[PDB]
């Protein structure tokens, strides 16, 4: 599974506020108070924000205590973690990250999902977002142009599921999406 | 090893014990020891020397001394309530009658509250600060007040029991414990009402705790533990907080932005500040660490006591009284937390004296007189503690008196 | 005693608490001290706190203190403060009023 | 990256005025019903930004909401607008005003968009069942079905049974026919989706042909092209383990497959991560205790401790199947703990919140006397591994290490034959006998003991110590108690000088030796010589300023008259205390003075003669005194309160029940 895909800022060795928080599902919810919208929205927002903070902590601590070119495909920081029930998830989940520059994209995946596939897919997606959208100066192209991100994930990441795409199948999806936008 | 520690801090000859009643009650201070004779005469043995007896004659079958945690108030056969004052100045067992109430006036006061019921029986519940609570007709909890300047007895509150007449007339005990007025119905329920407002603030399912005929129930002075003694010499004690929660069906009683949302997202609630330095404190705390009345603002069977009326119940202890003609008086002590019992057998000429106060140690009137029964205290240990507390004169007195 | 007792200036509060505690306002002081018990990690505050308890000792307060001193003795950090509380709790629980002023 | 213009756009999207919001909704109304051109997208993007970046609900004018819903229901809309509207309705959720429907658009991609709109609601109005049934009905005709399969997968992720048995078998046969090439056309296009959710499908939920082709397709993802190969090996092993779980006979098949793979999986660098699922499969269905499990416990962490994700996998396998641990597995995990400590040295942040659970799960009878030292020498373990990296790496690849600090002294000391055996014990893969004090190696590793990674490892030792003690404080006997006491008495001032390390090990060890003493009061009695030497030395109070208080308090209180005690031991201990008090009066703090007064005056009230000694010397110390105020005042509690012997004889040796809050109210009931 993948509960959500993220793009969030990463501080340098200012709160970490998710620029793009796509939640790929819902959770069962019953309080005696009638089922509202404020409660559910605030829950499904604070969970993702907490995951973003945890990935920021992991990335920063990895940066100081790695020594690997302190401050590039396999040269970016990578790692994994595990969450805490009721702080704030129901079913506990693993968190996968791969930070580039200052845009740490994360994946909240269930314990019955492949880790190596998660890291490979997050790598390919962050390459695609760095190139197709090219926000390495006009960062406004990431918030006012959220439709590009929406298109990219809706093509490659259908409904919180990871695919074992290979050269021929990536060629097929490249034939699919390349011309859909100018 | 619970035989006795039977001390005696004042003597009383058996000449008066041949004249006193079968049950008695003592003030917190040594003010009197009044006992009820079967002939209706109220005998008061002043154990405040020589100790002569005073007699109060009438058709009295219920009374209670002024328990200010002696001013005796009693109701006759004609449902006429009287208040007589006894003064123990210099050993003079002299008494005077201060306040009297007639049955016609009581019915008039009951009717003036729009209660279309004739007073058939009045059972007392308390007498504090000249204010008396009475469960009139077993249904109307009329809180009388006999105020200063000979003001008439007017009910400052009169709330009918929020229950049907099917169980309203089957009430037994009316106990006031810091305002949580409990009325016990003999069928096995305790409708905890509040004398301040009258609401059915809660309800306790004594039946769900699983005999019958709950004769009396004792409330701890902190409203913490309640023990109900039926007419079958059986007492069961369960915790109010646990007995209201474990069966709650019967109980009718970036930094901030995500944190306050954790306060209002109540499906779950984060625990959020999700670093990798304050997530170790959580592990440390988990490893290290690994009531009911707030909203309403084993079993004792001695293998038959006549009147198994527990004297008082504290947070961690419970003391009871049992008297039998065949063998004498059996005094019981139960530890609420430790679940231990100490039962001692005494002589056949001895009756309890309910210390209507703070000292809940069984002060049994024995043949020689006053006798405070304790547990576990050796004579050497007790006298040593007195000496470590005061002079040797007290130790000499307590060693010589026996 | 107005504050719940979660401040970092507890080491400065307890000094006044000891210098002023008496038998007038019991329950509020006991509640404040009970709350502050969890916020004492260094020996200095753990001695100011029992200075407060000793002040109550000298005042003569009897009831409830059999539990405040008990909880302090049972739930502090340094052994010396806990033994201090044990001794002072024993002194209040087993002494008559004058002998405490003459034998404590 | 992060432009201030981007931050301004986000702040504007968050704090858009209500009147401005109404104006924007009106613009959307007049602009969507009109000819939707580039203005349509140029406004929809801003609408998405202003709705997404607001946590609190934004229930704008209804007309906009119905316009978006109808646009989703309007087939003439382009792909861009349809996707953006689907995001609009999949982010604004959950609303109780779900005017949408589950059969409002015929297009299959638009059907996927509608499903994404619907599923983000929740079970507040029975939605998920409706969406699942509608998807099944829409798929009941010819399908294609490949685009909508992810919605199916997510639904079964959130709803395990609403797919009816007939519908479930329909999905099963569809997937089986959809199985078939491999990574190493429309048919292969559906094969990719068939592989992409096989494990979840098996967990939540022709068949002979299924066993012929698709059942072997799990390994065919790997066996039957480099990074995806790594990403697919783990999936293959996990799917094999899932088949073992759903089929007991498959456990032996997967075990045999792992044994066959052991030719290379145990010898191919860069493929070590595939053994963690193999280890899990062996635990749920035990691997080679020497080769496979041996590498998993002690082989891997001594060679590849610098990969922060591999270490998480290893220790998470260790802490996720501790419940199903076996006796032999327990012995194995109890054998190689110094090597498992390598990960905590190198990869502490993602593994300590995991050792806190693991540590009480491998406690042995006698390993504690060495395990405390293993925990004590952990920052030095990190520093030794860092030197190991600096002295074995080709300069070309050396980026996967730290060679960016003070090398020369430590590297020279590595080749210095004075320290050729102690390092081979600190860096050991095993602990089968205690070693010497790390003071020499501590002086060796002065230059690096302040690395970032060593400082990281230094912060996970206190909590692990607490876990270990709380697992042993409840599992101790006499020999263990005495050994631990001696261990702390030694290690008090014998620690690696990593900043802010000894200040925590001191606290834990002292405040838990207190716990041991309260577990057995006779610790001070049986420990005459060591404690006597310690108190008699001024240097103990001059270098252990916060542990000395504990030992002097324990000695002062636990010299109790009430069968191995002798009357002269009190006098000998009093001699040690008298010498210490005379000599003393980080040096001894204002706490040691008061504790010393307390110990002396409360140890001389158990001796008949020593009361005059107090009146001569402790009275003198009071008079000279007449944290200094506390020192002056403390002694009164056994000078004035021990002048009288009867009261003082018993208070200082109280019974077992002065602590529980109701044990004495009857003891003043004797008047």
């Amino acid at each position: 599974m993948v509960h959500a895909f993220l793009i969030h800022t990463l501080r340098a060795p200012g709160l970490c506020r998710v620029l793009y928080s796509c939640v790929f599902g819902a959770e069962k919810s019953d309080d005696p108070r009638p089922h509202g919208a404020e409660r559910d929205r605030l829950l499904r927002k604070e969970q993702i924000l907490a995951v973003a903070r945890q990935v920021e902590s992991m990335c920063r601590l990895q940066q100081q205590a790695s020594g690997r070119p302190p401050m590039p495909l396999h040269e970016a920081p990578r790692g994994a973690f595990r969450l805490a029930a009721e702080n704030p998830f129901q079913e506990p989940r693993t968190v996968v990250w791969l930070g580039v520059l200052s845009l740490g994209f994360a994946l909240v995946l269930d314990a019955h999902e492949n880790l190596l596939l998660a890291e490979g897919t997050l790598r390919l997606l962050t390459r695609l977002l760095l190139d197709h959208l090219r926000l390495l100066a006009p960062s406004t192209s990431l918030l006012l142009r959220a439709d590009r991100i929406e298109g990219i994930l809706t093509r490659f990441l259908p409904h919180g599921q990871l695919l074992f795409l290979n050269d021929q199948f990536v060629q097929g999806l490249e034939k699919e999406f390349s011309a859909a936008w100018p | 090893m619970g035989r006795v520690l039977p001390m005696l801090l004042v003597p009383v000859p058996a000449e008066a014990m041949g004249q006193l009643g079968s049950r008695a009650q003592l003030r917190t201070q040594p003010e009197a020891l009044g006992s009820l004779t079967a002939a209706g005469s109220l005998q008061v043995l002043s154990l405040t020397r020589g100790g002569g007896r005073c007699c109060l004659e009438g058709p009295f079958w219920h009374f209670l001394w002024e328990d200010s945690r002696p001013k005796l108030l009693a109701l006759g056969e004609n449902y006429e309530l009287l208040i007589y004052e006894f003064n123990l100045k210099d050993g003079r067992c002299d008494a005077t009658i201060l306040y009297s109430c007639s049955r016609e006036a009581l019915q008039k006061l009951i009717d003036d509250q729009d209660i279309s019921i004739s007073l058939l029986s009045l059972r007392i519940l308390s007498f504090h600060n000249n204010t008396s609570l009475l469960f009139i007709n077993k249904c109307v909890i009329l809180h009388i007040i006999f105020p200063e300047r000979d003001a008439a007895i007017r009910v400052l509150n009169c709330f009918t029991l929020p229950l049907p007449a099917q169980a309203v007339d089957m009430i037994i005990d009316t106990q006031l414990c810091r305002g949580i007025l409990f009325v016990l119905s003999s069928l096995g329920w305790i409708y905890i009402f509040d004398v301040v407002d009258g609401t059915y603030v809660a309800h306790v399912d004594l039946a769900l705790h699983k005999i019958s005929s709950f004769t009396s129930l004792k409330v701890s002075q902190d409203l913490d533990v309640a023990v109900i003694v039926s007419s079958s010499n059986s007492a069961v004690a369960l915790n109010l907080n646990l007995y209201f929660r474990q069966h709650p069906g019967h109980l009718l009683c970036d930094d901030p932005v995500n944190s306050a949302y954790n306060m209002k997202l109540a499906k779950f609630s984060f625990q959020i500040d999700r670093s990798w330095k304050a997530q170790l404190s959580s592990l440390n705390e988990t490893i290290k660490n690994s009531p009911w009345f707030q909203d309403i603002l084993k079993i004792m069977h001695i293998s038959e006591p006549i009147e198994l009326k527990c004297v008082s119940v504290t947070g961690f202890t419970a003391l009871f009284t049992w008297e039998v003609e065949r063998m004498g008086y059996t005094i019981t002590l139960w530890d609420l937390e430790t679940q231990g019992m100490q039962c001692f057998s005494l002589g056949t000429k001895c009756i309890p004296v309910d210390s209507s106060g703070d000292q809940q140690l069984c002060f049994v009137l024995t043949e020689n007189g006053l006798s405070l029964i304790l547990f576990g205290l050796t004579q050497e240990e007790f006298l040593n503690r007195l000496m470590i507390h005061g002079s040797a004169s007290t130790v000499d007195t307590l060693c010589h008196l026996n | 005693v107005s504050r719940p007792g979660r401040d970092e200036a507890l080491c400065w509060h307890l000094q006044m608490l000891a210098k002023v505690a008496d038998g007038d306002a019991q329950s509020a002081t006991l509640n404040f001290l009970q709350a502050a018990a969890a916020h004492c990690t260094n020996w200095d505050l753990q001695q100011g706190l029992l200075r407060v308890c000793r002040a109550l000792l000298r005042a003569g307060v009897r009831g409830g203190l059999v539990d405040l001193l008990q909880v302090l003795a049972r739930q502090l950090e340094d052994p010396d403060g806990r033994d201090h509380a044990r001794l002072y709790y024993i002194l209040l629980a087993h002494l008559a009023a004058p002998k405490l002023g003459v034998a404590l | 990256a992060f432009s201030a213009g981007a931050e301004s756009l986000l702040h504007q999207a968050r704090e858009i005025q209500d009147e401005e919001l109404r104006r924007f909704c009106s613009r959307v109304t007049k602009l969507l019903q009109e000819a939707p051109g580039p203005a349509t997208v140029d406004a929809l993007q801003r609408l998405f930004l202003i709705v997404s970046a607001t946590k609190y609900p934004r229930r704008l004018e209804k007309m906009c909401v119905d316009l978006l819903q109808t646009t989703l229901c309007l087939p003439a809309s382009p792909e861009q607008l349809q996707v953006l509207c689907a995001a609009i309705l999949r982010e604004m959720s959950p609303f109780n005003d779900l005017a949408l429907s589950c059969d409002h658009t015929p297009n299959t991609r638009q059907l996927s968009l509608v499903a994404s709109v619907l599923l983000a609601q929740g079970d507040r109005k029975g939605e998920i069942r409706c969406v699942s049934q509608r998807i099944f009905k829409i798929l009941e005709n010819r399908q294609s079905v490949r685009p909508l399969l992810p919605i199916l997968s997510k639904v079964i992720g959130l709803a395990p049974g609403i797919l009816m048995e007939d519908q479930t078998n329909l999905l099963s046969k569809r997937l089986v026919d959809w199985l078939r090439f491999t990574v190493l056309t429309e048919d292969q296009w559906v094969n990719m989706q068939a592989f992409s959710m096989l494990r979840k499908w098996l967990l939540h939920s022709p068949r002979e042909r299924l066993r012929e082709v698709a059942f072997e397709y799990c390994q065919r993802l790997l066996e039957q092209d480099s990074d995806l190969q790594k990403a697919c090996l783990v999936e293959a092993v996990s799917v094999l383990d899932v088949l073992c779980r759903q089929d007991p006979s498959f456990l032996y098949r997967t075990l045999s497959c792992l044994k066959a793979l052991h030719r290379r999986l145990g010898e191919d660098p860069g493929s070590e991560r595939a053994l963690v699922p193999l280890a899990q499969f062996f635990l749920n269905h035990a691997m080679d205790a020497e080769a496979v499990y041996g590498q998993l416990l002690r082989g891997l962490p001594s060679e590849r401790f610098h990969s922060p994700t591999l270490a998480f996998e290893v220790i998470h396998f260790c802490t996720h199947n501790l419940a199903l641990f076996d006796s032999h597995f327990l012995s194995l995990l109890r054998l190689s703990f110094p090597s498992l400590f390598k990960f905590l040295a190198w990869n502490s942040p993602p593994l300590t919140a995991e050792f806190v659970v693991l540590l009480p799960a491998l406690v042995d009878a006698g390993t504690a006397v060495e395990m405390l030292h293993a925990l004590l020498d952990l920052p030095c373990l990190t520093a030794a591994l860092d030197l190991q990296l600096r002295s074995t790496q080709t300069p070309s690849e050396r980026l996967l290490w730290d060679i960016s600090l003070r090398v020369p002294s430590c590297l020279e000391a590595f080749q210095d034959p004075q320290f050729q055996g102690l390092f081979r014990h600190l860096l050991r893969t095993k602990a089968s006998g205690s070693t010497e004090r790390l003071t020499p190696l501590h002086q060796v590793l002065k230059p690096m003991a302040s690395c970032a990674r060593v400082t990281q490892c230094a912060e996970a030792v206190p909590v692990l110590l607490q876990a270990f003690f709380s697992a042993v404080t409840q599992t101790a006997d006499g020999a263990l108690i005495n050994q631990l006491a001696l261990l702390l008495l030694e290690r008090s001032d014998s620690l690696y000088p990593v900043p802010q390390y000894e200040a925590r090990v001191h606290g834990v060890l002292s405040s838990q030796l207190l716990v041991l003493c309260k577990l057995k009061p006779s610790l001070v009695v049986e420990l005459s010589r060591e404690l006597l030497e310690f108190v008699g030395s001024v240097s103990s109070i001059h270098s252990r300023a916060s542990v000395f208080t504990c030992v002097v308090w324990a000695i002062g209180e636990y010299l109790s008259v009430t069968k191995r005690c002798t009357a002269e031991q009190i006098n000998k201990f009093f001699e040690a205390l008298e010498a210490l008090l005379f000599e003393v009066t980080p040096c001894c703090p204002p706490e040691v003075v008061t504790a010393l007064m307390t110990t002396l005056t409360k140890l001389a009230s158990r001796s008949q003669d020593l009361i005059p000694r107090v009146s001569l010397f402790l009275s003198k110390m009071r008079t000279l005194a007449q944290g200094a105020e506390s020192i002056r005042t403390r002694a009164s509690e056994l000078l004035t309160l021990l002048k009288m012997p009867s009261v003082a004889q018993f208070v200082f040796t109280p019974p077992a029940g002065v602590c529980q809050p109701r044990y004495h109210r009857d003891t003043n009931v004797a008047l």
